[PDB]
């Protein structure tokens, strides 16, 4: 079938939930609270809508 | 590789301590000219020297209303307004105005540490400091003249620190 | 003990035995742990400046 690798036909996104990203292990990148959350990129939140 | 143009090596910061770990070659950026005649080749490597002499030198050179702490604050000593004071007879309701006594509050409030430190390093100062080091003719010594620095798992004052204990 | 599954009064039922039921102790738990919530995402404490 399709190849999405290739082809470019990404079907998966949509089931992404959290993206951490941390230099060194100890400093996350967006590090001055620059997001609404602490330190995480979250994508989707679930039924937990505060 | 050549003895004279080396690829330079990059200092590893560790956050945590404020030391430096362990350094290394810089493997990220390297040109790839396997694929070019010496004209080129010859233009690459004079490109690789005049970073170096970059590095090196580089390193070797370089090495009333008082701002408070970014909001500025008025200053008033004899601002003192509620001159009354609460004896046996009178009896004062809510009051208060917030005024910053010029000797008291602040300095008192910009005193610094009691006893500065003497420790690891902040990021800034690491930048500042830890340029990539050029390492020119490598390993070219006797056991024990190389430098130890570079390797990760060794200890200044414990030599080679066993990992895992 | 139940001498007969049959119902009303009889002389089947004139032997029967009792005991007491098994005592429980339903209250409040050590320092109210679990009123308030704690390490929840879905609902997490807020104290911050207005």
């Amino acid at each position: 079938g399709s190849i999405p690798y290739l082809d470019g036909t990404f079907y998966l996104n949509h089931t992404f939930k959290k993206v951490a990203i941390t230099f060194d292990s100890s400093v996350s990148w967006p590090g001055n609270d620059r997001l609404l959350t602490p330190n995480e990129f979250e994508i989707k939140r679930s039924v937990d809508g505060e | 590789m050549s003895k004279e143009i080396p690829t330079p090596y990059m200092w590893s910061y560790q956050p945590q301590m404020g030391l430096a770990a362990g350094a290394a070659q810089d493997y990220s950026t390297r040109i790839n000219y396997m694929s070019a005649g010496p004209h080129m080749i010859s233009r690459v490597n004079g490109i690789r020297a005049h970073r170096n002499r970059i590095l090196l030198e580089q390193a070797a050179i370089t090495t009333l209303t008082i701002r408070g702490r970014g909001i500025q604050l008025n200053d008033e000593s004899v601002s003192s307004s509620l001159g009354l004071r609460p004896d046996g007879t009178f009896q004062i309701g809510g009051a208060g105005r917030p005024s910053f006594t010029p000797r008291q509050a602040i300095l008192t409030l910009q005193t610094s540490s009691s006893e500065p430190r003497s420790g690891g390093i902040g990021t800034l100062q690491f930048i500042e400091e830890f340029v990539p080091s050029v390492y020119f003719n490598p390993f070219s010594g006797p056991p024990g003249h190389y430098p130890d620095q570079f390797i990760p798992n060794f200890d200044a004052v414990k030599d080679s620190a066993d990992g895992y204990d | 003990y139940m001498p007969t599954i049959k119902e009303g009064n009889s002389r089947e039922l004139m032997g029967q035995q009792s005991m007491p039921n098994r005592p429980n102790y339903i209250a409040f738990r050590d320092n109210f742990i679990g009123l308030m919530y704690y390490n929840s995402t879905g609902n997490m404490g807020v104290l911050a400046g207005q």
